[PDB]
């Protein structure tokens, strides 16, 4: 990756840039399908802020296959413990499936962090759970 | 690769 170098500089303001950058790369380095996306919005009484997020299609293994589920989540600095913001990005030709793990707008339900928080689970472990669950239960199946 | 997502019913 060539953007990795620029990625670190893209933040330079996180609580743990090092621990954040390493975690990010580790996720993409293991999946090879995900990629860190940049973003920025206003918050402090209306003031844009640098906030990185994850993007890309994650490999979802089926009974005997493996598709590429689209997802995107905001990577917080380190509060309360991990990024709670999690939603799926369905394409115009995709079809979102309602369930305990999905409402309808692609947003992920369930406490997740509020339930476990051992912590035990890390940045890589987080998506791992979604990958495990989404591995059997189709969150958003597209048309053939 | 593309997204598309896994099939279903």
């Amino acid at each position: 990756a060539v953007s990795e170098s620029q990625l670190k500089k893209m933040v330079s303001k996180y609580k743990y840039r090092d621990l954040t950058v390493r975690e990010t790369v580790n996720v993409i380095t293991l999946y090879k399908d995900l990629k860190p996306v940049l973003d920025s919005y206003v918050f402090n009484d209306g003031s844009s802020r640098e906030l990185m997020n994850l993007t890309g299609t994650i490999p979802v293994p089926y009974r005997g296959n493996t598709y590429n589920i689209p997802i995107c989540l905001w990577l917080l600095d380190t509060y309360p413990y991990n990024p709670p913001i999690c939603f799926v990005k369905p394409t115009s030709s995709m079809t979102i499936k309602t369930g305990k793990h999905v409402d309808a707008n692609g947003k992920i339900y369930l406490p997740y962090l509020h339930e476990w928080k051992h912590p035990q689970s890390d940045l890589l472990g987080l998506i791992q759970v979604m990958i495990v669950v989404f591995g059997d239960e189709p969150p958003v199946f597209s048309r053939p | 690769p593309e997204p598309t997502a896994p099939p279903e019913e």
